[PDB]
């Protein structure tokens, strides 16, 4: 196997409650491995590794350096928020619900977006939660989530399963039935 | 992509103000410095200014910015003959930090002589040169000084020396010639 | 570990001294918004309904390419020449959407913990190559500084059909075939 | 019309006060190689060289930032390269020399990347032969007379003539220091026939002294021109001397009364 090395170097915003707590984090990293940081509220470059500490030596010195990374939540993050990700942050995909039988059954949330989403199953208009598992919500690399939802059942004639699905771009919860054929 | 830059070449008189405009067309451009260049040498950065502010003021200079439209203009006051160089507006964005320049405006700062007493006087002759020396000096900066109608004799555009201890400026010309019947008595021009 | 309702990567620079090559993505929420393509230098979209908000100039990246390519030098020398450890992906197969016969779907092809960011992934479809309906995302990040890739099959589902997704990398001895069928 | 921005990277380093280059000028003919220094502000991160062809303001060629290139879309040709093997002092190197590569050669740096400050430029005169190069003829000539009684002052005048290309450097040195009071040379030279791509170039210069400091017999003048020729190394096979870069004076020492 041919030999490699790898240099990452990320800038990252985090944002809380709207734009008022932004906070800005820069790694930069070898291999796997973060040697140095620069996050708006420590406001100065640290070594995370041994290898890093005469790097953001120099750097913290250098006037001009340490005055750019501090202006960056300001000058990027903030204008960031303003360009693009408040109107992604408005993005409304519908969940697609449907029930199948593989005694369980399968409530198959599909592509959806955001990422909250809340997923209930019934017996007869009573919740059922002793016999549900969950997925983790699953991503799935285009704009949308999906996540499968699991109830086991022991099915009679007359039983209604229902399985009810709530998310931001629903004004009203979507139900799916399935009757016991 | 392209920057924009008027006028060509501006006359000055000392003391006066002068102007010189500048408009660009990638309205990404964040960041626009300004270079005076004298003959021989590099550009010198003298003024820069960023699109979050409309002005800037640094001594007799002064330099403004209309993001909208995209004008960005330099006002150099009390102009004195240092001053004299050839100005340059450039511009730049945040993601592609190289300069695009404008095409240059030539200053000249037209120093405003105290007392001229214009006279031409004879300079003596190196003994290892075969030519005569006429210098035109001391006189005021609005007079002429035509080039050479003649093949043999050659005479020089005027410039202005300081000296520069004293409160001194004089403008001068030189002619010479290896022509037998060289007189330095009228080689020049007028009134 | 920071506590925050969202979280963009305003520049996820990868540069590895293999080729050499490089890579520059912004992500929001996990999610690619854009890529630059270094050889065209031009900022592309694979899901271009996000074109609506963001340009971005491709000059932007090819600098911090440079940089990337400048440290990366210094920070071998710092770590004695420590190359990276391979590691051993994993991959998993599932559709976007329900599977009804006759119903068009795609297929998603999940190949995480990726390192190194070199990896061959193909579709097969009864043991044969498929070109033809694939498509990927770019080298995705990840808080341990590892990464992910997704590739998808558009395709119908059919009677008998039986789809593989092929995995090669360095962590691995031999090529890793995932199976999926309807 | 709408863009995003990014953390910008920042080179890890593991000059002088200000940037050099010299040559101020290279003379050479066709076909030949030539390579531009440039000693950056010690300290800055990023190196641009940019071109200007006198008249018209500076085109932008190549962008390092540290060791490697951040844009390379100025480079004219294939024949062009530039280098920055430690991310410090960086040469361009030009291939199979033409004519049309004449141009002043800046060359600027930068501490992250967006101000620049320039250098003082490499002149890069490329001709057809060499046949034409003459280094100049300097001769200086004493003040008149009538102009020390009627203004009390003393105005010398340099000459510098005969040379090609154009483009020297003039400089008055008094008692073994440089001056600049006083002074002004011609902002241009000029062709001593007009008429010729051939001809060869003149050039004045005036130092004006105070009537008692060129009264002082003590007081030692000289007018030196710095001439940009072919170096001690370059093939020459005409019937002259062969025009290197040198230094051409004359001298003038003050006269009593
Ligand atoms: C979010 O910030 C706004 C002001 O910036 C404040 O009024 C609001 O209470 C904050 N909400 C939370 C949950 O902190």
């Amino acid at each position: 196997s041919p030999e490699d090395f790898v240099y990452q170097f990320k800038g990252l915003c985090y944002f809380t409650n709207g734009t008022e707590r932004v906070r800005g984090v820069t790694r930069h990293i070898y291999n796997r491995e973060e040697y140095v940081r620069f996050d708006s509220d420590v406001g100065v470059y640290r070594a995370v590794t041994p290898q890093g500490r005469p790097v953001a030596e120099y750097w913290n010195s250098q006037k001009e350096v340490l005055e750019g990374a501090r202006a960056s939540v300001d000058r990027v993050c903030r204008h960031n928020y303003e360009v693009a990700y408040r109107g992604i942050l408005q993005r409304r995909v519908e969940p697609t619900v449907t029930i199948s039988p593989s005694n369980l059954l399968i409530c198959s949330v599909t592509d959806f977006y955001p990422s909250q989403i809340k997923v209930r199953w019934f017996r007869n208009d009573q919740e059922e939660t002793a016999g549900v598992v969950s997925t983790p919500l699953i991503r799935n690399g285009d704009w949308t989530f999906q996540i499968l939802v699991m109830l086991e059942m022991t099915p009679q004639r007359g039983d209604v399963y229902t399985c009810h699905v709530e998310h931001p771009s629903l004004q009203s919860p979507i139900t799916v039935e399935w009757r016991a054929q | 992509e392209n920057v924009e830059q008027h006028p060509s070449t501006l006359s000055v008189q000392e003391g006066d103000s002068a102007v010189i405009k500048c408009t660009y067309s990638d309205s990404a451009s964040n960041y626009f410095p300004w270079y005076k260049q004298e003959l021989g040498k590099r550009p010198q950065l003298i003024i820069d200014i960023r699109s979050n502010v409309g002005e800037k003021k640094d001594q007799r200079i002064a330099v403004t910015l209309n993001k909208t439209a995209k004008h960005f203009s330099l006002h150099i006051t009390e102009t004195q003959p240092e001053d004299s160089a050839v100005y340059f507006c450039a511009a730049s964005s945040f993601g592609n930090e190289k300069l695009t320049f404008g095409t240059g405006t030539r200053l000249t700062i037209i120093p405003n002589i105290q007392n001229p007493d214009p006279a031409v006087y004879q300079l003596r002759d190196s003994k290892s040169s075969d030519k005569s020396v006429c210098l035109f000096t001391d006189f005021d900066s609005q007079t002429n000084v035509s080039q050479s109608k003649d093949s043999d004799v050659y005479i020089t555009d005027k410039c202005v020396l300081d000296m520069r201890s004293m409160d001194f400026k004089s403008n001068s010309a030189v002619a010479w010639s290896n022509k037998s019947d060289f007189a330095c008595a009228n080689a020049f021009n007028n009134s | 570990d920071i506590v925050a309702d969202h979280v963009a990567s305003c520049g996820v620079n990868l540069y590895q001294f293999y080729g050499p090559s490089g890579q520059y993505t912004h992500e929001f929420d996990g999610d690619e918004q854009f890529y630059v393509d270094l050889e065209r230098k031009e900022t592309a979209w694979r899901w271009p309904e996000f074109s609506k908000f963001g340009g971005f100039d491709p000059q932007g990246a090819l600098r911090n390419m440079a940089v990337a390519k400048h440290n990366l030098n210094i920070m071998i020398k710092r770590y004695n020449s420590t190359a990276a450890t391979n590691e051993v992906p994993e991959v998993t197969v599932f559709s976007k959407s329900p599977v009804t016969l006759g119903q068009p779907n795609t297929l998603i092809c999940l190949v995480d913990n990726i390192f190194p960011p070199v990896v061959n992934i193909t579709w097969l479809s009864n043991g044969q190559s498929v070109t033809e309906g694939v498509s990927e995302t770019s080298f995705l990040s990840k808080s341990d500084h590892s990464f992910f890739k997704i590739s998808y099959l558009t395709f119908l589902p059919s009677a008998d059909e039986i789809y593989d997704c092929k995995v090669e990398h360095w962590g691995l001895d031999q090529p890793l075939l995932k199976h999926w069928e309807p | 019309r709408l863009l995003m921005l990014f953390a910008k990277d920042v080179v890890s380093r593991n000059g002088g006060a200000g940037v050099s280059q010299t040559p101020s000028n290279k003379v050479t003919e066709k076909g030949k190689y030539v390579e531009l220094r440039c000693d950056p502000i010690s300290g800055h991160t990023a190196l641009y060289w940019y071109r200007q062809s006198l008249g018209q303001g500076p085109e932008f060629l190549i962008y390092f930032q540290g060791t490697g290139a951040a844009d390379d879309s100025g480079l004219p040709n294939d024949r062009f390269f530039a280098v920055r093997p430690e991310g410090s002092v960086s040469t361009l190197k030009i291939q199979r020399t033409e004519r049309g590569d004449s141009a002043v050669y800046l060359c600027a740096t930068s501490a992250l990347g967006d101000t620049q400050y320039f250098g003082p430029g490499t002149r890069l005169t490329v001709l057809e032969d060499l046949k034409n190069v003459f280094p100049p003829e300097v001769a200086v000539f004493e003040p008149s007379e009538a102009e020390i009684s009627h203004t009390q002052k003393a105005t010398l005048v340099c000459l510098a003539t005969g040379f090609y290309p154009d483009h020297v450097e003039l400089s008055w040195w008094v008692n073994g220091k440089e001056v600049h009071s006083g002074v002004c040379t011609d902002p241009q030279p000029l062709k001593e026939q007009p008429a010729l791509n051939d001809s060869r170039y003149s050039l004045s210069s005036r130092l004006r002294v105070s009537a008692t400091f060129w009264q002082n017999p003590r007081n030692h003048f000289r007018c030196q021109v710095q001439f940009y020729g072919l170096s001690e190394n370059d093939e020459w096979t005409q019937d002259r001397a062969k025009p290197v870069t040198q230094i051409v004076s004359a001298e003038a020492w003050g006269r009593a009364d």
